[PDB]
């Protein structure tokens, strides 16, 4: 019943019409989508727009009209120039007459604002297309009609704000530059005339929809206008006083205040500074006297949320924020000017005590941009003493949980270890420390002393609370090197006894775990106190290790985490034979390894043996460093083995308690490797051709599992614990390749049983048995030794690079870690050892070819940004080759390939992302021919003899534009393709006349003189 | 839930097999609860989504379901569930749970068993 | 108690999979996009009531926008969706929210950073500043963690009921009641397929 509206071969059943849009805009279920669908079609019939004067006149339904300018919006915006010229002026004539007419009935005009904006956006539409060349008197139409109906000029102050959108905010993705600056040029040019009328109408009016519109429209205008307009009328103590007194004009009012604390102004103008001083007085003032007093609870306010209370409160402090950043010198040196510049930043603070987390933001950003001023500036920071210290308590209070604390309290008023990261509070964090280092620096007596007794009336009880104890230690250990040595001694000693004793006298569970978490994270943070005093870190790290026995899981990973925070910092002094021991602390550690790390899960035990790698590094002779590591190595040396014993005794390893020993004994290995690097060979070395070996058996295991069991073999908890021995296997071997400084060693010893051992596997594997992590591992081997090796490169490709393509060449997503590995390595070895692609047969080079077009394609940027980079640096690749038989042929038959589906992705609107790095592929490929870089025909007696290759480029491009474009003219394309080639040793003009080209091809008509824009 | 005694309580991720699709398809990530009714000594399992706190599981732990393994898993059981009130009106699914460690896969079982037992009384 | 909420952004940027998980429970994988406009009623239970949100989510893909702004007449609040590894989809924020507030001139509307997950972050969290001026709330969320999930709708709850002390709260659990060939088959099926993201902490 309702599709009938599709059928135009019959007139438009309007009632009809008016139900289907009511059953979808009021209607549910099946029969909402059926109608959805239906209007969704009617919409996009390409003759709808003939219907749309038929509905404006006979619907009853607003949602049908909306619907009928959306319609004509599509028509105006895409094919405008299409239509016969009646067809112009009618759509102009009636959709002006019903603007008019709905205007001018109250009703229709207090009743249905939606539809009247929607009228006036699409008027504005047509603008765009015909104004002012071909409607040179709109505007003084506009100021005339203005004054013979109130509803007609409130409505018209909407047009005007919607014009200045469209021309000086939205126009830079939606217009030509030529276009752009045309209608930029046309509304200055008679802004005159409009901000005449503006300002009248806010002269003769105080508190109405008018006023409110004119004000909004006011706001657009000042993104662009002249300062003139602003300082050398009244209207700043218009905006600073009257319009701030009623509320229904106070929040637009505000808003066009902080965009004029935005104006270009002259800079050495005496009168003009009093002016913008005059303008903030006022507005102060109005906000003392009409809305609230400096000394008001704002954060109990905003909390309340009345009315429209948070809104204005956060335009206040984004007024206060914009205005100060750029203008409080004005208010610094002049005595009469300090209390106003001190009543401002009072209600800062008090703005800052709101809580709301963007709110906080944006006023910690302004706090950042005074405090860091404040350090510099002479003779300014005394000014805001008070205020600064006022600035330490709310920032002291309203610490936010560092990422290393790793307890929080939950639902139950337990203190638990976290579920996740606290990933959203981590910027903040970061701004909160700024801002209180600054402080601190500002004045350290104060931070100390605010500090110092906020932790005296924690002991005491007085004001004893998680949050409070919580906040204050936070905040304690934040300001870490804002004092010197010797004050923060001193400091730190006062903290840690007052920590101690908070420790003895609160206990339970709960209790004990926040105290904890908040001393691990002091005594972290204060490495260089760490380093003066041996028996205290001593005794710190003999904690730490108590624990790691913890059954509080939160205290036990963080005491783990501070461990090597600390170790990173510090690691010297665990290294060396301290005064009064009887060994290097590293020593001590690795005996008792066993022990301490007994209770830890597997990673925390991997995280402890990093930590201790990163100690024997410190250890620069090489007979004790390689000694250590053989002595922290020792359990996982002699598991293994015991295992590589069994192994080789008989494949049956078929054990899960066996595969995880086999892992975790790698996952160790590659946690000290992580921190030891080159220094870890001699360990590498010690396990590597049983490593390899033991490499084929798991993968003999995994795949005869799969021929047993079929592909699902590789979900099962069997199959991937093998699986996990491949990859950290390969991860091992990455990671000391990536970190190796024994190039030689790395290539003579390392590299071939490498090879020998993972690619085979690798390309005789289902697609669902093979690891990505090859890939990546083979990555590393070409980027560190690729110029050593030639022929194990070709080798690389040969095992990895056409099942590879293969896996990843039937959809975008399929097997997604494969194609992001797979195009990084064809990256590095295009890069690092081009000569392996020379050597590929003709038929794996045109695969390669479509490979790097097919990376194009994608919207995962990990892949599309690699792809764009392979083609330029194979493009350079050639050219480096000189006029030589394969460069020649490579051009003949790929240089097209490339122009055309580079063309492809910077024209079919899917692939945005990409679009500098394709501009900056296009120019290149333009500029070989420009420059005569190739030194064969482009061509094939296709084209005439003596043709270069510049005339022959025009022509491809042209016939390839003409068909794949076949809307644009002749001269559009003509105009582009002169302009492009022109400018393609001009990067970012070159881009310019792309954008341009993608704003033409989106409608018809588009003017072939645009490309001149220079 | 006044009238129920916690017999026990994991956290635990729930799935429904959607057999037109042949996929798992998760129903909410939340404590998984065992509540014993002190008038009736009828148990069921109830678990809430986190956060929105909305039930994803309401049933009796019936003496006639059997956990079994998935074949990905070894942590987590999947059943038959005649009756779950989740959503509303009671419905009929292949539940699949899945927790944190093996461990506490294991201890769910022993746990769903006893409870099968109350009920059998 | 009914609200209309339109969902608006960027193709691909998960807004589909946001009110999907938030329906179902589910974390759908696969990108199908949306043609028009989906339409689905979500209900939160509060300690004020219930709160009903029809909620319009549509299509981010410019060849598939259907009525485009025709959705937006009447909604009642709105979220506007990007990816945080995706720059574009923030930088296109701006002609979201313009689209937007033309049609509704006086809404609660929350801008959600989804994708957090991710551990390559494109759009830096100090980048994000557009909201200020707007009067939208800002909230870093991923459908696929969860992080920070309901709270764009706590958010607007509180903003539309007008209470910012509103919570959401457990629905009361009705007693459950006490209730064959195909059943083997059908559980035969459910164990042999493997559970997805079998990695997860959960
Ligand atoms: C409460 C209960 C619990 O079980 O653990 C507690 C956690 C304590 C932690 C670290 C503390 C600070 C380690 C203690 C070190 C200590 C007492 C070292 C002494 C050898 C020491 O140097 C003493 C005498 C002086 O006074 C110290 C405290 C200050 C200094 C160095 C003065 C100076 O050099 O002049 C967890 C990491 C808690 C949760
Ligand atoms: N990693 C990750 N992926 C997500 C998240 N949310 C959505 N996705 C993924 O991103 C893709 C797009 O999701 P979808 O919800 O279809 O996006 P959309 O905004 O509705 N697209 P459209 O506007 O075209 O209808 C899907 O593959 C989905 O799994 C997230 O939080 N994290
Ligand atoms: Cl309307
Ligand atoms: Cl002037
Ligand atoms: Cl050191
Ligand atoms: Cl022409
Ligand atoms: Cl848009
Ligand atoms: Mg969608």
């Amino acid at each position: 019943a309702m599709e009938g509206i599709l059928d135009f071969s019959n007139d438009l059943d309007i009632a009809l019409l008016d139900q289907v849009v009511s059953t979808f805009y009021q209607g549910s279920g099946v029969q909402q989508k059926q109608a959805q669908e239906i209007l969704t079609k009617f919409q996009d019939n390409p003759d709808a727009w003939q219907k749309a004067d038929q509905i404006l006149q006979f619907s009853t339904n607003p949602q049908s009209k909306f619907i009928a300018l959306s319609i004509l919006d599509k028509l105006i915006t895409r094919k405008w120039k299409l239509l016969p010229n009646d067809h112009r002026i009618g759509i102009r004539n009636f959709v002006v007459g019903m603007i008019i007419s709905m205007c001018q009935d109250d009703e229709v005009f207090k009743t249905q604002k939606n539809l009247i904006n929607k009228s006036d956006l699409t008027l504005v539409q047509i603008l765009k297309q015909e104004w002012p060349q071909n409607w040179p008197e709109f505007i003084p139409e506009l100021i005339g009609s203005s004054s013979s109906s109130v509803n007609v000029c409130e409505n018209n102050m909407i047009v005007l704000k919607l014009l200045s959108e469209e021309v000086f905010d939205f126009s830079a993705e939606q217009m030509t530059q030529a276009k752009a600056l045309h209608l930029k040029n046309s509304m200055s040019k008679e802004f005159e005339q409009i901000f005449k009328l503006c300002f009248q109408v806010l002269e003769q009016g105080s508190s109405s929809s008018l006023i409110v519109a004119t004000l909004e429209s006011l706001l657009r205008y000042l993104h662009w206008i002249p300062y003139r307009y602003i300082y050398e009328t009244n209207i700043l103590e218009l905006l600073s006083t009257k319009f701030m007194t009623s509320p229904d004009t106070r929040a637009i009012t505000l808003k066009c205040l902080t965009e004029v604390s935005n104006l270009k102004i002259p800079q050495d103008n005496d009168l003009i500074k009093r002016q913008t001083v005059l303008f903030f007085q006022n507005t102060l003032q109005q906000i003392a006297t009409s809305v609230m007093p400096v000394t008001a609870d704002l954060k109990a306010t905003y909390a309340n949320a009345n009315g429209n209370d948070q809104s204005f409160l956060q335009d206040l402090a984004m007024f206060l924020t914009t205005y100060l950043a750029r203008n409080r010198a004005l208010l610094e040196s002049d005595e009469s000017l300090r209390e106003l510049l001190l009543n401002a930043h009072q209600y800062l603070i008090q703005l800052s005590k709101i809580e709301e987390r963007e709110l906080f933001k944006t006023t910690l950003d302004y706090w950042h941009n005074l405090v860091a001023d404040l350090f510099y500036e002479p003779l300014k920071k005394h000014i805001y003493e008070e205020i600064c210290s006022q600035l330490r308590l709310v920032i002291i209070e309203n610490m936010v949980r560092p990422e290393e604390v790793l307890v929080v309290e939950n639902d139950e008023g337990e203190i638990v270890r976290e579920f996740v990261k606290e990933s959203d509070t981590i910027q903040l964090y970061k701004s909160e420390r700024e801002v209180l280092v600054y402080l601190t620096h500002l004045n350290v007596i104060d931070t100390e002393e605010i500090m110092i007794s906020k932790l005296a009336r924690q002991i005491d009880g007085s004001e004893w609370s998680w949050h409070n104890i919580n906040t204050l230690s936070w905040a304690i250990g934040s300001i870490s090197g804002t004092m010197s040595e010797d004050t923060e001694k001193r400091f730190v000693v006062t903290v840690i006894k007052d920590l101690l004793d908070l420790c003895v006298k609160k206990s339970g569970k709960d209790n004990e775990a926040v105290v904890a978490s908040d001393i691990m994270y002091v005594v972290g943070q204060y490495p260089r106190f760490l380093k003066a005093h041996w028996n205290f870190l001593r005794t710190v790290i003999l904690q730490l290790f108590e624990f790691m026995h913890e059954t509080h899981e939160g205290v036990q990973d963080m005491a783990c985490d501070t461990f090597i925070k600390i170790v990173q910092k510090c690691k010297y002094h665990f290294v060396i034979q301290q005064p009064r021991e009887s060994e290097p602390f590293i020593q001590t550690i690795i005996r008792d390894i066993q022990k301490t790390t007994a209770d830890l899960q597997p990673q925390q035990v991997h995280t402890f043996y990093k930590a201790c790698g990163i100690i024997i590094s410190e250890e620069r002779s090489v007979a004790e460093r390689n000694r250590l590591l053989s002595d922290l190595m020792q359990l996982p040396n002699m598991a293994w083995d015991t295992i590589v014993e069994q192994s080789t005794a008989n494949p049956t390893l078929l054990d899960s308690e066996t595969v995880k020993i086999i892992a975790n004994i790698i996952k160790t290995n590659v946690a000290v490797c992580t921190s030891m690097g080159a220094d870890f060979y001699p360990q590498l070395g010690h396990i590597y051709y049983n490593m390899l070996q033991l490499y084929r058996a798991v993968s003999s295991m995994i795949s005869a599992q799969v021929a047993a069991e079929g592909l699902i073999a590789t979900k099962t908890p069997k199959v991937r614990g093998l699986r996990t021995i491949k990859k950290e296997i390969l991860k091992l071997v990455e990671t000391y390749i990536s970190k190796a400084r024994n190039l030689d060693d790395v290539v003579k010893v390392l590299v071939e049983p490498l090879l020998n051992a993972v690619l085979e596997d690798y390309m005789n594997n289902v697609p669902d048995a093979r690891d990505a992590e090859v890939l990546n591992c083979m990555t590393t081997v070409v980027e560190k030794v690729g110029h050593m090796i030639p022929q194990g490169v070709i080798l690389i490709l040969q095992s990895v690079f056409e099942c590879t393509l293969d896996m990843i060449n039937k959809d975008f997503t399929e097997y997604p870690e494969h194609r992001v590995e797979f195009y990084k390595l064809l990256k590095v070895i295009n890069e690092k050892s081009f000569a392996a692609f020379l050597e590929l047969p003709p038929a794996a080079f045109k695969l390669f070819v479509d490979a790097i077009c097919w990376a194009f394609k994608h919207n995962n940027r990990d892949v599309e940004v690699n792809g764009l980079q392979i083609a330029l640096d194979l493009v350079k690749n050639i050219e480096r080759m000189g006029n030589v038989p394969f460069a020649n042929e490579f051009h003949k038959n790929y240089f097209f390939i490339f122009v055309s589906e580079t063309f492809f992705v910077l024209t079919d609107s899917d692939h945005k992302s990409g679009f500098s790095k394709q501009a900056l592929l296009l120019m290149k490929l333009i500029s070989l021919v420009y420059d005569n870089k190739i030194s064969v025909p482009l061509y094939q007696a296709e084209v005439p003899q003596g043709t270069s290759n510049q005339v022959y480029l025009s022509q491809y491009l042209a016939n390839m534009l003409s068909n794949a474009f076949p809307h644009l003219t002749s001269e559009q394309i003509a105009s582009f393709l002169s302009a492009l080639t022109k400018q393609c040793k001009d990067l970012v003009v070159f881009k310019g006349t792309l954008r341009d080209f993608l704003v033409q091809i989106k409608e018809v008509g588009g003017d072939p003189t645009d490309y001149l824009f220079a | 839930e006044e009238d129920e005694e916690v017999l026990y309580k994991v956290r635990a991720k729930l799935f429904r097999f959607d057999k037109d699709a042949k996929e798992w398809k998760e129903r909410g990530t939340g404590d998984c609860k065992f509540l014993k009714n002190k008038k009736t000594n009828k148990v069921r399992i109830l678990m809430r989504r986190d956060k929105t706190l909305k039930i994803c599981a309401n049933h009796i732990i019936a003496p006639e379901y059997t956990l079994k393994p998935n074949v990905g898993s070894d942590r987590s059981w999947v059943y038959a569930c005649t009756a779950d009130i989740a959503e509303g009106e009671a419905e009929a699914f292949t539940f699949a749970i899945r927790f944190g460690s093996k461990e506490n896969a294991d201890k769910f079982k022993e746990e769903f068993e006893k409870a099968q037992e109350i009920n059998k009384k | 108690v009914q609200f209309k909420l339109v969902l608006v952004g960027d193709g691909g940027t998960g807004k589909t999979t946001f009110v999907k998980r938030h329906l179902t429970g589910e974390f759908e994988k696969k990108y199908v996009a949306t043609l028009g406009v989906e339409v689905h009623p979500l209900v939160f239970h509060t300690n004020r009531g219930p709160i009903k949100f029809n909620v319009w989510d549509t299509a981010g893909q410019e060849k598939f926008g259907g009525l485009r702004d025709g959705y937006y007449i009447q909604a009642q609040c709105a979220i506007i969706m990007f990816d945080v590894t995706s720059r574009v989809t923030y930088k296109n924020v701006p002609n979201w929210h313009r689209d937007l507030v033309r049609v509704c001139e006086n809404i609660p509307i929350v801008l959600c950073g989804n994708k957090v997950d991710i551990k390559d972050r494109k759009v830096k969290a100090k980048s994000i500043v557009f909201h200020r001026k707007k009067n939208l709330q800002y909230y870093d969320i991923s459908a696929k963690s969860n992080y920070n999930f309901e709270k764009p709708f706590l958010w607007l709850a509180r903003k539309l009921i007008g209470d910012p002390n509103l919570e959401f709260v457990a629905m009361p659990a009705l007693a459950p009641p006490e209730v064959a060939a195909q059943y083997e088959h059908d559980l035969e099926v459910a164990q042999t397929t493997a559970l997805p993201d079998e990695d997860d902490d959960l």
